[PDB]
């Protein structure tokens, strides 16, 4: 499975 | 950055003229993505060539395989013609067996 | 042997021809399982191998759910990054981002990694210790301290150590007639005159997984790197993979040069001479 840890902004 | 792709021609299994077989073109190493990749036989393009999925290595550049049905003779020749921004002109590799 | 799970995501925006296009790869080793390419008509993550078509629809469901969400957040990067760099709204740009992990036979923890790239550049990294940042330039510094801030090290380290670790374990047990199969390479030479007094070998290696192998000359007994040839490790379109070597030598002396290849589904190296 991809990273379930929802992504901060760059 | 912009790097030229490598290219490489070739089939899946060892040629036999007659037995069917899957023509190859390994093009590798370049950035960025956008590149137009065809498969030649006798000079004309060939219709109905898939491409594996965009992916890449560890410096970043990328690499996609494009492939289709063939099946060699004698007298037919095939090549790969490979476009990209960073040639000048499309290369065009000539299958060598 | 030991493992890795990989996941390639490609973001390429593309100013006055819709919204940029998201590319997704997710490999085993060197096997492709998944992919998510946001210009397919599907828009949900795409099986690429037979094992992981066992996976049930809330695996589809939330993989499609997960991977498309971070497509939308490449998008909104594209634009801060360009800004970051004042670049024009009609240029193409690219974001890669890269991550997984590894582990051993045992099967837990090896490393982890996550790593995001900027037009083919290092832009920032996570390091070995998945606890800090590594940035390339003062614009991903401004990324660096909002990732400090919002602390993604400590949930991207709990992915690497935890879910990536347990579906690696899964996948490689699930579709070990593939993944943890190692086929040798099906190995012979090819002799090509160039001249009268010279003449080229080429050391083939066909049909192998994994891709990892080690094909080199030697002359009487002793190692041969000048006037050799290799070429990159190319797939074969089936799962497995293709290499070859290749040495200038003069003419008659063909059979003082032998090859080696090394493989880890050879019990012992190859040695391969012209007779």
């Amino acid at each position: 499975v991809v990273v379930g840890a929802c992504g901060v902004g760059k | 950055i912009q790097r030229t792709p490598k290219i490489q021609v070739y089939s899946r299994h060892p040629a036999e003229n007659g037995k069917s077989n899957f023509l190859n073109c390994y093009v590798s190493g370049f950035h960025p993505s956008d590149i137009e990749v065809d498969l030649l036989k006798n000079g004309e393009r060939i219709e109905k060539v898939e491409h594996s999925d965009l992916s890449f290595s560890k410096d970043w550049s990328f690499y996609l395989l494009y492939y289709t049905e063939f099946t060699p003779t004698e007298k037919d020749e095939y090549a790969c013609r490979v476009n990209h921004v960073t040639l000048s002109q499309p290369k065009i590799v000539k299958w060598d067996r | 042997g030991s493992h890795s799970m990989r996941y390639f995501y490609t973001s390429v925006s593309r100013p006055g021809r819709g919204e940029p296009r998201f590319i997704a790869v997710g490999y085993v080793d060197d096997t492709q399982f998944v992919r998510f390419d946001s210009d397919a008509a599907s828009q949900r993550m795409e099986p690429r191998a037979p094992w992981i078509e066992q996976e049930g629809p809330e695996y589809w469901d939330q993989e499609t759910r997960n991977v498309k969400a971070q497509s939308q957040t490449d998008r909104v990067d594209l634009g801060t990054l360009r800004g970051y760099y004042n670049q024009s709204e009609d240029g193409s740009h690219t974001i890669q981002i890269m991550y997984g992990c590894d582990v051993g036979p045992d099967g837990r923890f090896l490393r982890g990694y996550r790593q995001d790239a900027y037009d083919g550049k290092d832009y920032i990294a996570l390091n070995e210790d998945l606890r800090s940042w590594t940035a390339a330039d003062m614009a991903a510094q401004i990324t660096k301290r909002k990732w400090e801030a919002a602390h993604a090290a400590e949930q991207q380290r709990a992915y690497l150590e935890g879910r990536c670790v347990e579906w690696l374990r899964r996948y490689l047990e699930n579709g070990k007639e593939t993944l943890q199969r190692t086929d040798p390479p099906k190995t012979h030479m090819t002799h090509h005159p160039i001249s009268d007094h010279e003449a080229t070998l080429r050391c083939w290696a066909l049909g192998f997984y994994p891709a990892e192998i080690t094909l080199t000359w030697q002359r009487d007994g002793e190692d041969q790197t000048q006037d050799t040839e290799l070429v990159e490790t190319r797939p074969a379109g089936d799962g497995t993979f293709q290499k070859w070597a290749a040495v200038v030598v003069p003419s008659g002396e063909e059979q003082r040069y032998t090859c080696h290849v090394q493989h880890e589904g050879l019990p012992k190296p190859l040695t391969l001479r012209w007779e």
